[PDB]
């Protein structure tokens, strides 16, 4: 048939479209894994850095 | 609004990500530290202490 | 691996056997319609694997009517793999319709490449 | 052009993670590849940082990872993350080994690709042999004793093999110090080879789960795959996680925490889980020098697989009889596994020389039988004669 | 630097297919659909029939190597009782 | 085509050293990069083999280096190639970076080129650094004691920088067991630079005595500049043997055969060779913490060379003034080195402060002046007004 | 680095001065000829660096007949380097003939993008 004709959606389509509340909540997901994904790998440096320091019996000779 | 008051500016969408993950481990650790211990009140060498004093 | 040559000498001295067609033809019948590319809407000859240089002789002579359909059902295919679904059942590959559109273009280029083998490393006598 | 295509090096980022062209098709069973550089990158990071403080004298092997247990600030961490990394390892390689020959995908032309592989898992499986040895606990110094002696039994070299590989009469100090210079050195070889996998894989790409090809519909890696890749990422961590903090000594042997005793033979030798299938296949041929030709044997054997598959096809998708002895293959491995986790004892022994037949005959009987017959039943199932 | 050699996969607009004619494709924003309208019609019907019309393939070999084990396993206990003794030094030969 | 073109694997190894133009006018001082691959390879592979018989603990690790020389079977020769390979090392490096100078390699489009290379003799030093506290010699203690004790003079970290370094009070036994892992890891680190930096140099070719393009004449790699490598590979294998079996102890220290004390400090603290002119520039500022940020500047000032030359003519060979003034900056470096061995004493302190004054106004004050006179003198010696 | 209009301005300041082209330009001769690219056959616009954009608009605009000669020097030079030798005497570059033949071309291009450039970051007032 003609390529004009756009086949059927509706069973995907949201009933209000309102576009400042898809993104809002997209950017939301988004945003919290960025958020527990710096704090996970900023512990995960520390643990690694910090078995460097002086060990319990080097500290029990103080 | 909402949007372009907390994820438009990705001069701080790195920063608040970056900031606001630094006030969540304080707070993080301070609640499941009071969980812990709750569940296991009695146990504790400071439970002990308190009644070993004697 | 196996040549198309070796495949269809085994065949059809099956299918002239009037002993031999009455036990491997319904047996034959049976694995095609648990493969299941049918219900993705392909036929078999769009399965055969393609790199390679008799395959890559076989696909440039093939008429373009054809070849634009052949197209067609592979991306039909790839799509409906992605969402893990089957076609709607009006939209299979029915029986009579499988049939074998791409073989004589196969066997034309392996005889094509099994005689000038033959006359490369040949032999003479006085 | 933009900048991520002209500089020299940000070209090879771009054309490997970010502008790739991959079949739209590929489901999570092509997750497997991004895990395994994910778990090389866990075992070389963990490894130095332990090394810190790790001594390979025979006589202050064992008390320095006890040392590193209890005194050094969250060293436990480090070495129960090593420990169960290496057998995370080991699983999903199976996992990816696997996928390669459900969907065919050792065929021509990645017959390079796959040769390569072979070569990674040879030195993946000595790298986590020198490993144990460093422990020397009970397990490690008899799992060393009775897998160095079977190269005595080659002709006329085989008993100036093994003293040059002890350094000495047995294994003792100067065999510990030098299993542990060479541990630091091979997961250094393996990420060369992992390059030049790399290098294979980005002239052909990859292949799909129908078999055919995939050239006419492509999608670009970055944003579509990178976020299917972090999917498995995180599972895999919280299961790791699970392990290393919940049950830390599940996958381990009780007698690799008492102290390397050469007076002092254990009731039992058992390896890890993951050398299993191949100690029972050692186990099942009585002459001493036939055992340790079959059980290298047993690695070599996947290289034949571009020449004995004898299909028109790529790939177990549409074929019922392949489905059914490859799956028949993959539990027969498994009882490969717990054979070799028991006493040599009626009826175990006849079990494991049977299981030990149908593993090599897949390779070279099973497969070209069968795809010889499906090739046959596709032609007179539509030809018309 | 040199060319290379000949390979079966190009680059972007040249990835090396047949040449396409006659087929139309469509879509629509993910900003513009619905949010997460999958858990239900696929944990219906659609994440049962995806591994029960493979279920066969799986568990006849299953069933047969957990048969073999278990098997093997009640004879070895056998073996080593007390009611066991006698066919154990007839094995053992 | 043919199989070195064709293969994936082999037209990376054709690209490179078979069928690579060249320039036809190169002369002997471009031979020196290919000897820093073969020297590379000999600090590895004797590398590995000594540390087969290495312990790493301070009460062990004097006694180990002595158990080399005297035990194991050809061990003087393994220790002898490593100690004194490390000063041919350095040697065939300082004659390569002159080499960049002189030519104006440094000069666009090879500003990446020597990007890289600045990182690599860098991790160099470091590299050497490390393997002198593992033999823990009297120099090997109170060296490592110096330089540790710079970083504590840095504001607000400087005091938990140090004890994060020692892993305790002072330099002890929780220091050289870190010390020796890292020298393990870095030499890894070298060779991957190495592979960015032969990337690089792919990309625009190399340059040529004349300063001019050629891509006029180039004649190919394989049978020309192959057997023009073989005469300086031999020439300096034998002068390295002459220095291994004939003159062992020529190029060290023999405060480095007393063990390490911590409670008796030696006459005179002296570094090896190759790093005495960075040690007299340290020396010549009286504050602490200025003192060791003009240490690492002098390294990091080499980066400013691509900004800092003003000439529309590359290279020295047609300018008369600095041909001088280059081989000022060249006398200088050997002064600094011959101040950084003597006592602090007078008049070796002003003559220092004066030689560390000469070597930073040669890159930011004389090039730009110099080079700028030359443009004008080439000028006006031609045109007719 | 420094443009050629800059070492103009600066040259041409001096040629019209009496006192200061009686003390420079004679050191300019002896520059030169101490400096040596005559005897191996070169002008000094030969010896310029040419892997910049500047550079290579003014050798397209070059005349043929000029290029061809251009490049039979460079190669001459070449080949009398690699045998660490010099010319003949009679082969030498004579001064009158050490003339810029390429300077016109590369003041012309960088008026062009000296220009180019002030157009494009620009203020207006009403
Ligand atoms: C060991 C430590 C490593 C940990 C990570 C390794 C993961 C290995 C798992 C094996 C594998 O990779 O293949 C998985 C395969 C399914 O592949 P498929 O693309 O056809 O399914 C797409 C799906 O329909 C949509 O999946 P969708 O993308 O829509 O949702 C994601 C789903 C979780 O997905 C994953 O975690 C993938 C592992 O989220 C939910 O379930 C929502 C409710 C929470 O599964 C199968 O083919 C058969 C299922 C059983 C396989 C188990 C065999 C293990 C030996
Ligand atoms: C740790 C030490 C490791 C030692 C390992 C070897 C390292 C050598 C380091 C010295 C060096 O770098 O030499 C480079 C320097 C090149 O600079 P240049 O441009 O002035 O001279 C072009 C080429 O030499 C002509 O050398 P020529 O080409 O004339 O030799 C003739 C022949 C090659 O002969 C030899 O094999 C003798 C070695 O080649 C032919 O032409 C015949 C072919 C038919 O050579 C020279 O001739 C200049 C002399 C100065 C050297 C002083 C070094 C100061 C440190
Ligand atoms: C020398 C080295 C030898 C290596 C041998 C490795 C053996 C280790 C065992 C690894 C198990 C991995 C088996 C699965 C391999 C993945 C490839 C595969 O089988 O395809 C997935 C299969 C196909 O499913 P579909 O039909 O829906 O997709 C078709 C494509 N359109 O969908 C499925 O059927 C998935 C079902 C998976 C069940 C497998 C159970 C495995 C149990 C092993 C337990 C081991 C610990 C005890
Ligand atoms: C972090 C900062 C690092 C600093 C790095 C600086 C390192 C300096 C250490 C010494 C390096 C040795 C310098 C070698 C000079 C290399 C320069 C070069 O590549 O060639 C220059 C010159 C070319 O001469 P031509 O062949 O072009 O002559 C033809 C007529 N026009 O060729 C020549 O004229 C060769 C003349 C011989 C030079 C003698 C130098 C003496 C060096 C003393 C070393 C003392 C060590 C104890
Ligand atoms: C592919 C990489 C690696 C694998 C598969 C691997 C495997 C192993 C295994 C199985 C053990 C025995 C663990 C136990 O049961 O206690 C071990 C121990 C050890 N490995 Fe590794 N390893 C790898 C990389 C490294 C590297 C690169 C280093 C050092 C730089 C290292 C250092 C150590 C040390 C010090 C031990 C002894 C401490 C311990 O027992 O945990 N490893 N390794
Ligand atoms: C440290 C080890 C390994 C790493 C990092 C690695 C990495 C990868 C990656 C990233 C891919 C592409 C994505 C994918 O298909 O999953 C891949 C594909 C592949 N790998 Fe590996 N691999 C490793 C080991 C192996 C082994 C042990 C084998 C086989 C014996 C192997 C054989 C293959 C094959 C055949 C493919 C192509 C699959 C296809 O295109 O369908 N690899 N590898
Ligand atoms: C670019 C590479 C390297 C450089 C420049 C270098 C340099 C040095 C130096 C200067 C010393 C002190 C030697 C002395 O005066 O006695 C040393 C010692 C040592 N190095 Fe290296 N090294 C390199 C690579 C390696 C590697 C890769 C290893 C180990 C796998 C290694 C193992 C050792 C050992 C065991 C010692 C102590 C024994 C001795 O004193 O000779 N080195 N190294
Ligand atoms: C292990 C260290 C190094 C290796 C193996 C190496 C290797 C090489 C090789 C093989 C070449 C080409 C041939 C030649 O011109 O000699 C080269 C060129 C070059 N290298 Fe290195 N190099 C190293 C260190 C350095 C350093 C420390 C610098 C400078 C700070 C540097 C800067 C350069 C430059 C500028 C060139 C281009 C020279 C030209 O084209 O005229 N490299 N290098
Ligand atoms: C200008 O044009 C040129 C050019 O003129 C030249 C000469 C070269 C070639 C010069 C080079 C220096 C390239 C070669 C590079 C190296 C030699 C660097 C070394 C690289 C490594 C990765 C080092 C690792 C090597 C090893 C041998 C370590 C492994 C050690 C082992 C296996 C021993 C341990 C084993 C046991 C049993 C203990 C060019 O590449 C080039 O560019 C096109
Ligand atoms: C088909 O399309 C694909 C595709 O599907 C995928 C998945 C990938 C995925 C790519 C990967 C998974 C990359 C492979 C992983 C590696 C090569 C990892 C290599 C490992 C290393 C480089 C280890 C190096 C580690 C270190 C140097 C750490 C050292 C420790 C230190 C320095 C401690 C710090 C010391 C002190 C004193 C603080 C593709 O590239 C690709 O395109 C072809
Ligand atoms: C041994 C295996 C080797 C595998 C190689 C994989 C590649 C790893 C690189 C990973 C990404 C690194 C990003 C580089 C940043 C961009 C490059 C750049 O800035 O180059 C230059 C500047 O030069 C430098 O300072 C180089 C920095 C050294 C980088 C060492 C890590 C950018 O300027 P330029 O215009 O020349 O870029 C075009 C180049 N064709
Ligand atoms: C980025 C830096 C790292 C890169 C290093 C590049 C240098 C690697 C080593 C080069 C040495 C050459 C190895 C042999 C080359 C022949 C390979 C071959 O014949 O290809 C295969 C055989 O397959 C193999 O078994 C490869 C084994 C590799 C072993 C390497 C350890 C057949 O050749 P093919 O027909 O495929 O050639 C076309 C390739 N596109
Ligand atoms: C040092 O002992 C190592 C052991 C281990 O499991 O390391 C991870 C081990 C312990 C007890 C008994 C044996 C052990 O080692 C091994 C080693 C081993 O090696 C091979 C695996 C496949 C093919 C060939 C070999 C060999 N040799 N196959 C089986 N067990
Ligand atoms: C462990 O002692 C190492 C020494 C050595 O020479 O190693 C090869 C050494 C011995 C005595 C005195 C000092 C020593 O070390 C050093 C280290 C050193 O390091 C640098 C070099 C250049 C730029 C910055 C630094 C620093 N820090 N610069 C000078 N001497």
């Amino acid at each position: 048939k003609s390529t004009y004709r756009t086949p059927n959606f509706d069973d995907v389509l949201k009933e209000n479209n309102d576009a400042d509340k898809g993104r809002s909540y997209a950017y939301f997901m988004v945003g919290a894994m960025g958020l527990l994904s710096s704090a996970g790998a900023k512990s995960t440096v520390e643990t690694f850095i910090s078995s460097m320091t002086a060990t319990a019996d080097v500290l029990a000779m103080a | 609004s909402l949007y372009k008051t907390f994820f438009k500016r990705n001069a701080v969408f790195v920063g608040t990500i970056f900031a606001g993950a630094f006030v969540f481990q304080t707070v993080f650790d301070t609640a499941i530290t009071s969980w812990y211990e709750n569940h296991n009140k009695g146990k504790l060498w400071k439970d002990v202490k308190a009644r070993i004093a004697a | 691996p196996q040549s198309f040559t070796s495949i269809a000498r085994i065949g059809d001295y099956i299918l002239k056997s009037p002993v031999l067609s009455k036990l491997c033809v319904p047996v034959a019948n049976q694995f095609i319609n648990l493969a299941g590319y049918k219900k993705l809407g392909l036929k078999f000859d769009d399965l055969i694997a393609e790199e390679n240089p008799i395959m890559q002789t076989a696909l440039r002579r093939l008429p373009e009517d054809e070849s634009y359909a052949r197209a067609y059902r592979i991306i039909r295919a790839h799509q409906t793999e992605l969402t893990h679904h089957l076609l709607p059942r009006n939209e299979w590959i029915k029986a009579q319709e499988d049939v074998p559109y791409l073989l004589p273009y196969i066997l034309e280029a392996e005889a094509a490449a099994k005689e000038k083998d033959e006359l490369d490393n040949i032999e003479v006598s006085k | 052009m933009a900048f991520r295509k002209s500089n020299v090096y940000l070209s090879l980022v771009n054309s490997y993670i970010i502008d790739s062209p991959q079949p739209s098709s590929i489901n999570y069973w092509w997750n497997m590849g991004s895990l395994l550089g994910l778990c090389l990158v866990i075992q070389i990071v963990t490894g130095i940082f332990m090394a810190m403080h790790y001594s390979s004298n025979i006589e202050l092997a064992f008390s320095s990872v006890e040392h590193i247990m209890r005194d050094v600030h969250n060293g436990y961490i480090l070495r129960y993350l090593h420990a169960n990394g290496a057998s995370f390892f080991f699983m999903v390689m199976f996992m990816h080994m696997a996928k390669g020959l459900y969907y065919g995908s050792y065929r021509s032309p990645r017959v390079t690709l796959w040769n390569v592989g072979v070569i990674i898992f040879i030195l993946t499986i000595a790298t986590a042999f020198l490993g144990y040895c460093c422990v020397y606990g009970q397990m490690s110094h008899w799992g060393a004793t009775v897998i160095t002696n079977l190269f005595s039994a080659i002709p006329f070299v085989g008993n100036d093999i093994v003293s040059w590989l002890w350094g000495g009469f047995s294994v003792s100090n100067p065999t510990i110090q030098r299993f542990f210079a060479l541990h630091y050195l091979v997961p250094f070889i393996i990420a060369a080879m992992v390059i030049m996998h790399l290098m294979a894989l980005h002239i052909h790409g990859s292949s799909n789960p129908l078999g055919i090809t995939g050239n006419l519909d492509r999608i670009p890696m970055h944003s579509y795959f990178i976020f299917k890749d972090l999917v498995t990422v995180f599972l895999f961590m919280l299961i790791l996680a699970l392990f290393v903090f919940y049950s830390p000594n599940t996958l381990g042997h009780p007698d690799n925490y008492i102290p390397g005793n050469p007076l002092v033979t254990p009731a039992s030798i058992v390896p890890e889980w993951y050398l299993l299938p191949f100690y029972a296949i050692l186990r099942s041929i009585p002459d001493k020098l036939l055992g340790v030709i079959t059980m290298f044997a047993a690695i070599l054997v996947l290289l034949v697989l571009p020449f004995t598959d004898r299909s028109v096809v790529r790939g177990n998708t549409f074929k019922v009889l392949s489905k059914f002895f490859f799956f028949i293959f993959v539990f027969n491995f498994v009882l490969l596994g717990q054979i070799g986790a028991c006493h040599v004892e009626v009826p175990y022994v006849l079990m494991g020389q049977i299981a030990t037949f149908i593993y090599f005959a897949y390779f070279l009987i099973i497969v070209p039988v069968i795809s010889t017959i499906e090739n046959v039943l596709f032609y007179i199932g539509r030809v018309n004669k | 630097g040199p060319p290379s050699g000949k390979t079966y996969m190009g680059w972007w607009g040249h990835m090396g297919g047949p040449k396409q004619k006659g087929i139309t494709s469509y879509a629509v924003s993910p900003y513009a659909q619905k949010p997460l309208q999958g858990i239900f019609h696929n944990a219906v019907f659609n994440s049962f029939r995806r591994f029960k019309s493979q279920f066969l393939y799986v568990l006849i070999p299953a069933g047969i190597y957990w048969y073999w084990w278990k098997n093997g396993n009640e004879y070895n206990e056998f073996l080593y009782s007390k009611a066991g003794r006698e066919e154990l030094e007839r094995v053992n030969v």
